[PDB]
């Protein structure tokens, strides 16, 4: 009808909802939930499972992609009634799929609604093209794109519109392995940060300050000399003792974020810079498809936000390339590649954000999945949900 | 579709299908041979002639089910008795039969006909049920 | 990847496994008079940031093991100094932290035996331990008002730390 | 680029009617008892490459997110893993539906593993179902058919899921569209398959002072076999 | 939950993050979205011609030319008051909060803005509250289509005030499953015998709605609804109006959330049944 | 006794007269060889050239030949060479499916029998080197059960889908002469009837023939046991079990015979000829100090039967038919037979035997 | 129970007639190997269709011939809602039907369940505690079923009284 659909891209830790044609996605809340230990009545998610104390909480969303689907489902129905609030029998709408999605995890979310509200029709689209969401708005559907949010990166590139199972390789550098480190190096420095509220600090400090730094050795000193210039004290709270204390908030601002590109500089847990890794990858692909991948470099997720970020990687990552391409015109010749990087707007939170434009359209409207088609065959004729976007 | 439609598969000189072969209880001849006080054996004679050497289901549907009766006009405490009282090759005819029945529910044209086929056991063997599973020209 | 040397000439006569660059220092120095205006001692203090971070250095240039010497050096400058009351009380430390004859290439005490070696021989060796010396000394004073500040009974609430972190991972005191 | 090899053959590295394709294009048989006759020579744009790739876009529809090239050898492996061919597709087709007992699972190169639908006698149906891959070429029955019927009117007589089905061709076209009649049980007719190889006839005695040797392979002007 | 929402908090926590800026010493933005809500009406909060510091929030209901005099197009502005100014084309109600014009921590505003509908929706009752709760009879019912097809009609008796039920669901045994609920919802009082009554019928209505117009259908459903006394007068009309139209969702939805809990127990009767399966090979 | 091997079932499997190696198939398409060597048997070169699943598997006896066979048709010994077998190319004839062989007494010729509407009798041909094979032909058109050999190298029987069992007379004049008759039938033109069955409702799933040519018995699926005597003027004889329908059968004496089958337990038989009539009484399991040992209840995975799943073939060992003394049964999961047949015989209450 | 019980009696045992089995090569095709019963292609191959109906509300067929063996059953529709719900559980079970090698997909002929016992399945598991599968299936399966109209009738009841007190 004239009424707009609704859209919705969960993920391991936070979890995105919204409707059809908006800048952000509406609401954006943790995706625990409990009742004790008739019964399904009683159960609370998001900015309130996290503190009820006599319920306990649970994540359904771990190990990435989805997971217990039993415990989903009732999720699902607070996400719709007291939120976004809209007749499920009246309105189309949209779960993302973390890549690897096989048929039998694919079948689990078809039905369920289906079987239960009867919606009309939905799509389940791909994380990675969706993440080519607002980048459009600085065209095409190939390029390779970094989604990592908080438990791993993530090297999910593209391929005409659809998955690459084999392509992609994940490195364990996430949101939280960068604040450890940020933590870790504080502890040795300035002390009065209650041990209990740490972690708060950690989560806090990444997002309010850090940003990433050209060169390591470089403003290390105009950061001694200038240090009245950026030097600032983060203002935490007590817990217990509610008390305010004060901390010179220093190196780990822009020494910490430096993680992304020497992992294994933090602590060893890895042993590659983040840009040559998509290197490995891009290489590895299919010839007729590598040129493509490396023209369109997209972030977007809980962990790609950050100064000066977007800008160094297109250099990290065509230094490299350039000196392997240097390793070939010994033989004289080639056609020296091109990199980019992409930092579009709604990096934050995207994905969410580019679906629902595009869903807020006709051409949804046609690939997307009817009622009356799935009384027919049954659930399982959602498997497989056809790309639309360009031509289309 | 076209020349898919058309099924010679079913008429492969070599396919294979058994040779058709093709008279039972006369509906009275033991009748009254078991009105009076013989609830233990007469009831037996069902059993002149088995549904074997003629097809149709008119003789099956009358001649080979009128053996539903008796045992259904039964009560209980006296079935075993009858059973012990038959051989290898008097036991297992009385499962066969007693699946018709259980074919044809028919709500009343049925009723029970289970404490036959449990007591069955003991001395037909648990064989009897699955001896009526190879059988060609059954009831 | 870290920082290696910058300054490599073949004057620098291969001594043993490592180079001989000299440095701009005030006190006893068998090197040469450097000419420029960021010396060996300098290159360390440009330097280090990231050394103890880094987990992976590539042995380029001679120079880099002078450099890796007085990178490691730097970490007495805590054990002991760290907790000193003024900088001006840190200070006699240098002498005692420095002239301690400390296990040179070939030592049974000293660590980092991959690249260095000791010259197998009592020529080179015995002459070596002097410019291993110099560095002991010079690098520590030269070092001490950098990485201070002009105020007193603060050994830069910021450096002062990194006590705790070592490069490589090898303990050059213990 | 083929010479700088066919040397691995000495010192280098030593010392009627059938049928036979793979991936580069099908191919029929004619040969009279021991020599092809270029007489009957038909071919089908349909091979390997094309029943890998129905079998590709058919996985695709099942659940399975697969992206080719790449991917196309493993894919490949697949049809020859057990790609079988379906004997009467109503009974077969319903048979996958209804059941599934046809389902078998391939530890894939990704450690990402995946079950199978009854794909198997559906996807490598490329020949008997044309339309399935846009081609019009006419499938193995009505070519086969096509191919006796055309001269040698006389003395007609004489993937591991076809051999069986062979037979069945034998008459989806015999009874139809020629002998509409129902005592056609005689004209007897059997498909074997033994699965060696060309590999015959190169080391007959039959070949050992038939095959020129080198004494007159060239010795009457190098032209001493331009026949045959 | 239990009952349901209507203080519509889709537009409590994003009307905050404007009137915060205020609080400590910050620049008020701009802000862009266009949701939704049941029975049709949505919201829709955006700038005048771009001022940043002023936010506006309308609606937009289908249904709006037939229950416009019904007092709708009368009070309304009785709760916003000169908060509530002109409308806005293609929309109706329109609400104005002023990050500028600031009258100090009053969240009675919020709560009061949320839920238009109830207040749009509550002069169709005290309409008819006054024919019951202040006498007059020989009256007039009211016309309501929240839907193009599902209809609520009231009835202006002497003293009492019911609904009456027409709504339609889909799926044929949907239908079926309000059988159990519109069973232990009207024989099974056991609130307090204040509580309001609630009769039933299916395929057909009630004759207190039988001569007039309506859809019917052997897939559709009608319903009663009742008001006493002590539920129509002043002092609770509110409490009343507070949960009412909340039926239609309230329906829905629990006959809804059923079919969740009903697929929950057909996995125990799995999770346990594969694992029996399991336990049969040579080992598990 | 007992003993398993794998969860897996193994389909057939042949015994050599050495009591050392054995042959065996788990539904995989390579037959198996161990060795012994102080109650530790060990893998002995695998031996693998079947495409798909491996039914057919035989060892002659003192010729020490394996015969394998597949449904892929499949045909190939391995006789050692060396001291690492070897296979050999061999294609039956067909266009269907093998399912089961035995060679002979004489050692000269295989038969694998069949369920494409024939048996296949090959024979290995000296006058013209490479290996060929014969045909029995009608009248046959159903699976083809195994096939065991009479003691006469020559007449063989079988049962198969058409119910009842067949017996006939396999004969090569390009290997042998006329062998001497049977009172089966004197006649031996290669592949005559000789006898039919009586049962025309019951399928067959084994043969086996007595150790002197007047005792033959045949199982079906109906759980029905069959015996015809060809010295008591040819009578068939029958009489059905109350338990399931066993599956493998053999003749422990010139007049005894023994089998069992999908219960998984073997049960004993004898027959009584003057009465023309079948005789049951086996039922044989178990639900200077070692000569008595190893028994005790436990003092109050998990049958009463020594196997734990159905069994199919039942080769024997010292004596084979005419005088018993140990065999062995191989059944689908671990369920292998591990027993004496004196060590039982010097058992059970009431045992007959002969 | 009067009769609940001698039902499932005959029951209990009626399968064991044709459970023990093995892989059984293709006759009539070749090399495809499949459940003949399913099929038919082999006229010969049947075991005579066969019914042990305890009424006529509680149906159960059962077919067989080698490495196929079929299993139909009609679920106890009691009531409107059993009738509905019956369906609507058989669905679930046949969705994920690819997990359970013995569920079919969709019931045979007008009964509305229907399973599938094969020779892979009488091999890498036994016959015992899988024939038990089941007793522990129709009884499990009817309380589950019967239990539902109290857990429709009882929670439906928590939403009307939770909606009359706030009145």
């Amino acid at each position: 009808g004239r009424l707009p659909a609704c859209v919705v891209d969960c993920g391991t830790g936070y979890t995105k909802l919204g409707y059809a044609g908006n800048t952000e996605p509406q609401f954006i809340i943790p995706s625990c939930i409990a009742i004790k230990e008739v019964d399904d009545l009683d159960f609370f998610i998001g900015d309130e499972a996290i503190e009820k104390p006599t319920y306990a909480t649970k994540w359904p969303i771990r190990h990435g992609i989805v997971e217990d689907w039993d415990l989903m489902e009732r999720f699902m129905e607070q996400v719709i009634f007291k939120y976004l609030r809209a007749e499920p029998e009246d309105h189309y709408f949209l779960l993302t799929e973390p890549p690897l999605n096989t048929p039998e995890n694919r079948e689990y979310t078809a039905e369920i609604m289906f079987e239960s509200f009867n919606v009309p029709g939905l799509y389940i689209a791909v994380q990675a093209v969706l993440a080519l969401a607002a980048s459009w708005t600085s065209r095409t559907l190939t390029g390779t794109v970094i989604d990592s949010g908080d438990g791993v990166t993530h090297v999910i590139p593209v391929a005409e519109g659809y998955v690459i199972g084999s392509c992609i390789k994940h490195i364990p550098i996430a949101g939280r392995d960068i604040t450890y480190f940020i933590q870790q190096l504080l502890r040795d420095r300035e002390v009065g940060i209650p041990p209990e509220q740490s972690l708060e600090t950690a989560k806090a400090v990444k997002e309010r300050y850090s940003y990433v730094c050209p060169d390591l050795v470089k403003e290390f000193n105009k950061y001694d000399t200038d240090g009245s210039k950026w030097i600032k004290q983060y203002t935490g709270i007590n817990a217990i003792s509610k008390k305010e204390f004060s901390i010179d908030v220093g190196y780990e601002r822009f020494l910490g974020p430096e993680i992304f590109f020497h992992p294994e500089f933090a602590n060893p847990d890895f042993t590659q810079p983040i840009s040559e890794v998509v290197d490995e990858v891009i290489q590895n692909c299919p010839i007729d498809v590598r040129r493509p991948l490396y023209k369109n470099i997209v972030l977007s997720g809980g962990s790609t936000m950050f100064r000066d970020f977007g800008r160094r990687l297109q250099r990290d990552l065509k230094r490299t390339v350039d000196a392997r391409l240097k390793l070939s015109e010994e033989l004289s010749k080639p056609k020296p590649i091109d990199v980019q990087v992409i930092t579009h707007h709604m990096q934050r939170y995207a994905v969410w954000f580019g679906g629902s434009m595009l869903a807020s359209t006709p051409e949804f409207y046609q690939v997307c999945h009817t009622k009356k088609d799935y009384e027919e065959i049954g659930p399982s004729i959602c498997r497989h949900n056809p790309v639309f976007g360009v031509m289309s | 579709a076209r020349f898919r439609k058309v099924d010679v598969d079913e008429y492969d000189e070599n396919k294979f299908v058994d040779e058709d072969d093709g008279a039972g209880p006369d509906e009275g001849e033991v009748d009254s041979c078991l009105r009076q006080g013989n609830m233990t054996a007469a009831l037996q004679a069902a059993l002149k002639n088995p549904p074997i050497n003629t097809k149709s289901q008119a003789v099956k549907d009358r001649a080979g089910s009128i053996v539903l009766k008796v045992l259904i006009s039964f009560k209980a405490n006296d079935i075993e008795k009858a059973v012990q009282s038959l051989d290898k090759n008097g036991v297992d005819l009385l499962m066969k039969y007693i699946y018709k029945g259980f074919e044809s529910p028919s709500d009343n044209s049925s009723a029970v006909l289970l404490q036959w086929h449990e007591k069955a056991l003991a001395a037909g063997g648990v064989g009897s049920i699955v001896r009526v599973l190879t059988a060609r020209k059954t009831v | 990847p870290a920082y290696h040397s910058s300054l490599m000439d073949p004057d620098t006569k291969l001594i043993g496994n490592m180079a001989l660059l000299p440095i701009r220092s005030q006190f006893k120095g068998p090197a040469p008079r450097e000419t420029k205006d960021t010396d060996i001692v300098d290159e360390a203090i440009y330097y280090f940031k990231a050394n103890v971070f880094f987990k992976n250095y590539e042995i380029k240039n001679e120079a880099d093991r002078t450099l890796i010497y007085i990178t490691l050096y730097i970490s007495e400058c805590l054990k002991k100094l760290q907790k000193c009351n003024s900088k001006s009380q840190g200070e006699k430390e240098m002498y005692t932290l420095g002239i301690t004859n400390f296990p040179i290439p070939g030592e049974p005490g000293f660590p980092l035996n991959a690249i260095y070696a000791k010259p197998a021989n009592k020529q080179e060796d015995e002459v070596m331990r002097a410019y291993l010396q110099q560095l002991r000394q010079e690098t520590g004073l030269r070092l001490c008002e950098k990485v201070f500040d002009p105020q007193n009974d603060k050994p830069s609430k910021w450096w002062t730390c990194f006590v705790k972190r070592q490069f490589m991972n090898k303990s050059l005191s213990g | 680029r083929n010479w700088d090899d066919m040397k691995h053959l000495w010192d280098y590295t030593f010392g009627g009617v059938v049928v036979d394709s793979g991936d580069g294009v099908t191919h029929i048989c004619p040969v009279y008892e021991g020599f092809s006759l270029p007489h009957l020579t038909r071919r089908l744009d349909i091979a390997g490459r094309d029943i890998t790739r129905y079998l590709i876009k058919l996985l695709l529809l099942r659940g399975y997110a697969f992206n080719h090239s790449a991917d196309f050898e493993t894919v490949r492996m697949i049809k020859e893993k057990l790609c079988y061919v379906g004997y009467n597709i109503e009974q077969e087709q319903k048979l996958a539906l209804e059941t599934t007992v046809l389902v078998e699972s391939y530890t894939l190169p990704d450690g990402r593993i995946i079950k199978v639908g009854g794909e198997r006698f559906e996807a490598p149906e490329a020949l008997f179902q044309p339309h399935l891959i846009n081609v019009e070429g006419v499938g193995v029955a009505e070519l086969l058919f096509n191919t006796i019927q055309a001269a040698d009117i006389d003395t007609r007589s004489e993937y591991p899921g076809l051999p069986s089905r062979l037979e069945r061709e034998l008459k989806q076209l015999y009874l139809e569209r020629v002998l509409k009649g129902d005592v056609e049980k005689l004209s007897k007719f059997k498909i074997r398959i033994e699965d060696p190889p060309r590999r015959k006839h190169m080391v007959f005695l039959g070949g050992a002072v038939l095959a020129d040797i080198m004494k007159d392979k060239d010795n009457f002007w190098m032209t001493r076999q331009e026949y045959q | 939950m239990i009952l349901l929402e209507v203080n519509n908090r889709i537009i409590e926590e994003t009307l905050a993050l404007k009137f915060e800026n205020a609080a400590a010493g910050n620049k008020p933005e701009a802000v862009e979205v266009t949701f939704a809500d049941f029975d049709g009406v949505l919201y829709h909060i955006s700038n005048p011609n771009g001022d940043k510091t002023k936010v506006m929030v309308s609606i937009s209901l289908k249904f709006y030319k037939e229950l416009q005099a019904h007092g709708a197009d009368e009070l309304l502005k009785r709760v916003y008051g000169s908060y509530l100014v002109n409308p806005e084309s293609g929309y109706n109600v329109s609400l104005l909060y002023d990050l500028e014009n600031l009258p100090a921590s009053k969240d009675s505003i919020v709560h009061q803005a949320g839920m238009l509908k109830r207040n749009c929706f509550a002069s169709v009752f005290e309409k008819y509250f006054q024919f019951q709760e202040e006498g007059k009879e020989g009256e007039n019912r009211a016309v309501i289509h929240y839907r193009d097809d599902e209809t609520m009609y009231v009835e202006s008796k002497k003293d009492r005030v019911t609904v009456v039920f027409s709504t339609v669901f889909k799926d044929d045994d949907d239908v079926v499953i309000g059988k159990v609920f519109m069973q232990e919802f009207k024989e099974g009082r056991r609130a307090s015998h204040t509580a309001p009554q609630v009769l039933f019928s299916h395929r057909e209505p009630p004759l207190e709605l039988k001569d007039t117009d309506a859809a019917v259908g052997d897939n559709i459903g009608y319903i009663t609804f009742v008001l006493f006394p002590r539920h129509t007068n002043a002092s609770a009309r509110d409490n009343t109006i507070n949960l009412i139209h909340t039926f239609r969702d309230y329906l829905h939805y629990h006959i809804k959330c059923s079919k969740a809990y009903i697929h929950t127990r057909m996995r125990a009767k799995t999770s346990d049944f594969l694992k029996v399966l399991n336990r049969a090979r040579p080992d598990a | 006794a007992y003993h398993s091997f794998l969860v897996e079932p193994i389909s057939c499997h042949a015994w050599n007269k050495d009591r050392t190696q054995i042959a065996i198939c788990p539904n995989n398409h390579e037959v198996h060889i161990y060795e012994k060597s102080g109650n530790k048997w060990v893998q002995v070169h695998e031996l693998k050239e079947h495409n798909g699943q491996v039914t057919g598997v035989d060892w002659a006896p003192d010729s020490n030949r394996i015969v394998t066979c597949g449904t892929d048709r499949n045909a190939y010994v391995w006789t050692l060479k060396g001291r690492t077998w070897k296979p050999t190319l061999v294609i039956l004839r067909i266009n269907r499916a093998a399912r089961c062989v035995r060679w002979a007494p004489n050692e000269k010729k295989f038969a694998v029998g069949s369920g494409s509407r024939v048996i296949s009798i090959c024979y290995f041909e000296q006058e013209n080197d490479w290996w060929v094979c014969k045909h029995i032909k009608k009248p046959i058109r159903s699976t083809v059960l195994s096939l065991d050999w009479h003691p006469n190298s020559v007449l063989l029987a079988a049962g198969s889908c058409d119910f009842k069992c067949r017996i006939f007379s396999a004969y090569i004049k390009e290997v042998e002469e006329r062998p001497a008759p049977t009172p089966w039938g004197s006649k031996m033109p290669f592949g005559e009837l000789m006898f039919e069955s009586s049962s025309s409702c019951g399928w067959v799933h084994g043969v086996c023939f007595s150790a002197n040519g007047s005792r033959v018995a045949w199982v079906s699926h109906d759980s029905t046991v069959c015996l015809a005597d060809a010295d008591k003027k040819m009578a068939v004889a029958t009489l059905a079990s109350e338990t399931l329908p066993l599956l493998a059968v053999t003749f422990i004496t010139e007049s005894s015979l023994v089998a069992a089958g999908h219960d998984c337990f073997p049960v004993l038989f004898t027959y009584d000829s003057a009465a023309g009539k079948l005789s049951f009484g086996g039922r044989l399991d178990v639900p200077t100090a070692r000569e008595r040992f190893q028994n005790l209840d436990k003092k109050a995975a998990g049958l009463d039967s020594l196997h734990k799943n159905s069994v199919s073939q039942i080769s024997v060992l010292s004596g084979g038919k005419a005088k018993c003394s140990q065999f062995c049964t191989t059944g689908m999961d671990g369920g292998m037979s591990i027993w004496d047949v004196r060590s039982l015989e010097s058992a059970l209450k009431d045992l007959k035997i002969v | 129970t009067a009769t609940l019980r001698p039902y499932l009696s005959a029951v209990r045992a009626t399968l064991q007639a044709a459970l023990c089995l093995e892989n059984f090569s293709s006759q009539v095709v070749e090399r495809h190997n499949k459940p003949e019963v399913e099929v038919r292609s082999s006229k010969e191959l049947l075991l005579q269709p066969v019914t042990i109906s305890r009424n006529e509300k509680e149906k159960v067929l059962i077919e067989g011939s080698i490495n196929s063996v079929r299993v139909s059953i009609a679920v106890k529709q009691a009531d409107e809602i059993e009738k509905i719900l019956c369906h609507k559980f058989m669905r679930f079970m046949m969705m994920r039907a690819e997990n359970f090698f013995i569920l079919r997909r969709k019931p045979v002929e007008g009964y509305d369940i229907s399973f599938l016992i094969t020779n892979f399945h009488t091999e890498q598991m036994y016959k015992h505690k899988l024939v038990d599968f089941v007793i522990h299936f129709m009884e499990e399966i009817d309380k589950e079923i019967s239990e539902m109209k109290l857990s429709v009738n009882a929670r439906a009841r928590i939403v009307a009284e939770e909606f009359l007190k706030n009145f």
